[PDB]
């Protein structure tokens, strides 16, 4: 089977330098044309750059042109793209695609394969765990209808948390919402969970917040108000 | 620096058209014309933009001798050729040879 | 085919390519198009259009009446008429059974004679500028705008004004 | 550049009909268009190319056709695992190589009110310095719904960043959290809050102040 | 009928410039020749080959 | 011949190579061999006997009794029917003479073609990495183990798997 | 032509050489001349030859008196008898039309693909010793005196007796 995996994403600062590069398996890679696709969080896809089998051909974005340097070793089956001079508008998703072979372009679309991509994200803010927040059920709704508590996580950087509920216990009715970045350049979400609303005071709710980069890891109980 | 490609190719389109080759059938080709005509308008028209003398019910024989079932067709003074029909039967009404028949439908035949 | 290039070392035809029936595609920084070969085009179509017509033209009949009518006492030379009407049958379908399955391997293998030489043009004029990267195509040593591109399928190609840049980009690339 | 065009961007449709997405060209791009179907959190996957020819592996029920300017893609029975984005391609002139914009495929189901659930600034927040108030909406269609915070009257045209999830797999439902970030020392400087609701279902004006 | 042709056919006449035809081999005036063939097609353009195996 | 390769800058056939038309002949360590290459000796006898079918099927007659009987006073009719007789001979001996002429040249070039594109093929593939050394034959400045022999023969030769080596060797010897 | 040698790579004929159908024109410090392949001629004399003795001597008739008469009452067999002469005309002039067209471009291809091969042979025997420089002509990176030129015209040119010389004139003039 084809397989393109791409690898080097990560975190820079505005104006650093970054190096993605891709593997590529299950064909003769030393035949077909190479093109990097990005996608900005939430947006379409935007094409990066191309490399032809043999390197003479490099063709780039407008928006990209004069930073970027896309280039192959076809000997270790590796693409390759170089980022300089990285502004806020690159973070995004590459991904690694496969085109025609040398003398067939055109004959099919020049990404027929796509990898599972990279994460890029140029920002000057530091990598940083999260707070965590609770959202105390309301004590003034029904006796018979359901209730809903969450966690608040807030201000964390850079992507991504992951949320779950009594240490995965609790699934049904939890909406893990997709983060927001907040004007001070760092993340935030809300996971709340649906409960009937009889069940507060003999059972407890904790939420499980795991941030990755930071280390992170805590737990935190949303019990009802007092007074 | 280094630069770009220039290719040579040929046309393809949606044609299904197909031909027979010497070393290969069914070839289907971008373009081809029809050299056999199988298609006819179902009519008797004009040749030289003269029409033919239609007997009807009658024979060469029954016209030409005056058979009292073709005194109602038209008497015209020239046609391109003669038809008959397969049941056209009305004849030499009093049984007789009519004496070098084919030969004289030949003479009248235009 | 005959020539090796329809079907051989060009695998396929262009779709995109409605102007003509052999042609060129290019892409550069500008972008990328297909564009027929005007001339060679031109001369194919002159040359089918007589093959055609000549096919036609040189039957020429004349005014016949293939029918004949014999009475009963006349059977032999009814079927001395039959036997005519039966050869003549014969030999005009065996011949147009034929000479349609002849030509049509010979326009089949002349648009492939014609796409192997507008090949050979390309390739005589470029030399050591372009390299041969297969599939009927040309990867250059050097960058070639659109006016460039124009030259080549113009067959008004300057080698030397390229040359040199083309050699330094070929000797390092090959080091 | 060749400009590639997919309205509309959302369509709505029941599961197991006929849906037609569109795509057009600034100019001709013969028959060099591809589609493709992308699903959240997962690469980009071929469907047609040359504008017609399908891809292999790819179920009969997807199909294509069109030339020059005008093409359009067709899913015959549309199955539950065919809600996805979908977007063209041309490849006839480039670079640059363009896609277009996108056309999202969306479950439709009947209309779902939504369950407003509004959260107070947690006390242990109220010791670092900020406070955020959460205005949950649960299990709505469809997706066009307003939100805005009622304090004491304030229409705050800033602040309150608002996200969704996707449709669920079971109800194929949205929810909505707008999030209001502000800080102490203009927090306690009000005690009256209301969050607020436009949405069907709840057609009539709202459900909360 | 009222109509014109220059080759007639006991089943309707042919209006043609090509060189056979397989109406009928009993005619009047000036025909093509009389063939027992059901298709003569001459080819003009290319082979037409407008996609290739996925490689 | 027509196509230069038969007969021309490659003087003489195998008689060592019975499996098929065209082939290969290769030597290295292991030892030599010679092997046909099926793809176009398939291609060829599927074309040439299609060729043949052709001339003999497109011929199809009806039941016909030649011969007429004329008494003493139908003299005139019976040389009449001599000329019809005499007419068909003349016609179809001269197109048999000529179509059997024509064919068997065309199928002479037709093999003449399909030698001249063979070679073409692999000196495609080869490039810089061997050396036309005349007579259809190519030295490769690399060992070429019956593996590789077998990508050439199957189409699948990897150029850059040896392109530095045959570089190497290409560019001392020329030293 | 077919094989884009004659009005193709080679735009124009020699009025300047006048004993052969092919050949060559060479010029050195002691002058220049024209020059006619005699093999390659010689062997197209031989191929048309043969060529036009086929197309006439398999048309072998017998002694034959074409007219007939009939009286007033015989109008059917006349006619018979014109359709007779009528299917023969035709026959003959639709196959004799057609072969001298067919044959006619045969002929002008055999010719160009003998240009055709010629030019190659000798491609082949200068190798590096000599440029392409169009239109049929070679320049070679060493003097070639009337001698070394009569090894080309025969065939017998000797490519390392002039390879080194040839190579260093070559590497300087691209430096
Ligand atoms: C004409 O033909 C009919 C039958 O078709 C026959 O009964 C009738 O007697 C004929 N009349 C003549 C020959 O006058
Ligand atoms: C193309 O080539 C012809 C050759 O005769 C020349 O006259 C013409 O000017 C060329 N085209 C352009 C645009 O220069
Ligand atoms: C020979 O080439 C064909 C091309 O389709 C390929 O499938 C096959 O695997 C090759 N043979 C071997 C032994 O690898
Ligand atoms: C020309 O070549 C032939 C090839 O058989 C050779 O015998 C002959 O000696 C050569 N001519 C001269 C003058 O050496």
């Amino acid at each position: 089977e084809v397989q393109l995996v791409e690898s080097g994403g990560g975190l820079v600062q505005p104006g650093g330098s970054l190096r993605l590069s891709c593997a590529a398996s299950g064909f003769t890679f030393n035949t077909y044309n190479m093109n990097w696709v990005r996608q900005a969080p939430g947006k379409g896809l935007e094409w990066v750059s191309y490399i032809s089998s043999s390197s003479l051909s490099r063709y780039y974005a407008d928006s990209v042109k004069g930073r970027f340097t896309i280039s192959r070793d076809n000997a270790k089956n590796s693409l390759f793209l170089q980022m300089n001079s990285l502004r806020a508008e690159d973070t995004a998703v590459y991904y690694c695609a496969r085109g025609a072979q040398a003398g067939y372009s055109s004959f099919f679309p020049p990404t027929t394969f796509w990898g599972q991509g990279t994460l890029v994200t140029v920002s000057s803010a530091s990598t940083k765990g999260p707070s965590v927040f609770p959202l105390a059920p309301s004590s003034k709704s029904t006796s018979g209808g359901t209730a809903a508590l969450g966690c608040l996580v807030k201000d964390y950087f850079p992507e991504p948390v992951t949320v779950s509920w009594n240490s995965g216990a609790l699934t049904s009715g939890v909406h893990t919402f997709p983060a927001v970045l907040q004007s001070s350049g760092l993340y935030s979400l809300s996971s709340v969970v649906t409960v009937p609303s009889s069940s507060l005071g003999t059972q407890t709710y904790i939420c499980n917040v795991n941030h990755k980069p930071s280390n992170t890891k805590v737990d935190k109980k949303v019990e009802p108000k007092s007074c | 620096d280094p630069g770009d490609t220039l290719c040579i190719g040929y046309h393809a389109n949606n044609s299904t058209d197909t031909v027979d080759t010497v070393l290969e059938k069914n070839v289907t080709v971008t373009h081809s014309v029809n050299l056999l005509e199988d298609k006819h308008n179902g009519k008797l028209c004009k040749l030289r933009g003269v029409a033919p003398l239609h007997l009807g019910k009658c024979n060469i024989a029954g016209w030409i001798l005056g058979n009292p079932e073709c005194e109602s067709l038209s008497t015209a003074s020239s046609w391109s050729y003669i038809v008959e029909t397969p049941s056209s039967d009305n004849g030499t009404c009093y049984p007789g040879d009519f004496i070098d028949y084919e030969e004289l439908r030949e003479q009248l035949s235009s | 085919g005959l020539f090796g290039a329809i079907a051989g070392f060009i695998e396929g035809g262009w779709t995109g390519m409605v102007d003509g029936w052999y042609g060129y595609h290019h892409q550069n920084e500008q972008g990328s198009g297909y564009a027929a070969d005007l001339k060679s085009t031109q001369n194919a179509i002159d040359g089918i259009t007589n093959k055609v017509n000549s096919v036609i033209e040189k039957m020429n009949t004349q005014f016949t009446a293939v029918g004949k009518e014999f009475n009963h006492l006349e059977k032999r030379i009814e079927n001395l008429n039959k036997k005519v009407d039966d050869g003549f049958l014969d030999i005009w379908t065996y011949n147009a059974e034929l000479l349609v399955l002849l030509e049509n391997e010979r326009t089949l293998d002349y648009h492939d004679s014609n796409v192997k030489n507008l090949y050979e043009k390309v390739r005589s004029q470029l030399k050591n500028n372009a390299k041969e990267i297969g599939n009927g195509c040309f990867e250059f040593y050097h960058k070639c705008d659109n006016t460039c591109m124009e030259s080549v399928k113009n067959g008004t190609y300057d080698y030397p004004k390229y040359s040199e840049e083309a050699k330094l980009n070929r000797e390092e690339i090959d080091s | 550049e060749i400009v590639m065009t997919q309205s509309p961007a959302t369509l709505s449709v029941s599961p197991g009909e006929g849906v037609t997405l569109s795509c057009r060209a600034s100019q001709s791009v013969s028959s060099n268009l591809a589609w493709y179907q992308q699903k959240p959190g997962q690469a980009p996957r071929l469907l047609i190319y040359g504008a017609s020819t399908r891809a292999t592996g790819i179920p009969a029920r997807f199909s294509g056709s069109g030339s020059g300017t005008e093409f359009t893609l067709t899913i015959s029975s549309l199955q539950s695992e065919d809600f996805a984005v979908y977007y063209c391609q041309q490849y006839y002139n480039w670079p640059p190589l363009t896609f277009g914009g996108g056309t999202k495929v969306e479950i439709k189901r009947t209309v779902a009110a939504p369950s407003v659930f509004i959260f107070p600034p947690s006390d242990e927040q109220l010791k670092s310095g900020t406070a955020s108030v959460v205005c949950l909406l649960n299990n709505f269609y469809p997706r066009e719904a307003k939100v805005q915070w009622k304090v004491d009257n304030a229409l705050q045209s800033g602040n309150s960043q608002e996200s969704v999830t996707e449709q669920d797999s079971k109800d194929s439902t949205y929810s909505l959290s707008s999030t209001l970030t502000l800080s102490k020392a203009d927090y306690e400087k009000k005690k009256v809050y209301a969050c607020e609701v436009t949405h069907q279902g709840s057609s009539p004006v709202t459900k909360s102040f | 009928h009222d109509c014109n042709t220059t080759c007639q056919t006991p089943k309707g006449a042919i209006n043609t410039s090509l060189p056979f035809q397989n109406i009928h081999p009993i005619t009047i005036g000036k025909c093509p020749k009389y063939v027992k063939s059901t298709k003569l097609r001459l080819a003009t353009g290319l082979r037409n080959i407008p996609s290739i195996q996925s490689i």
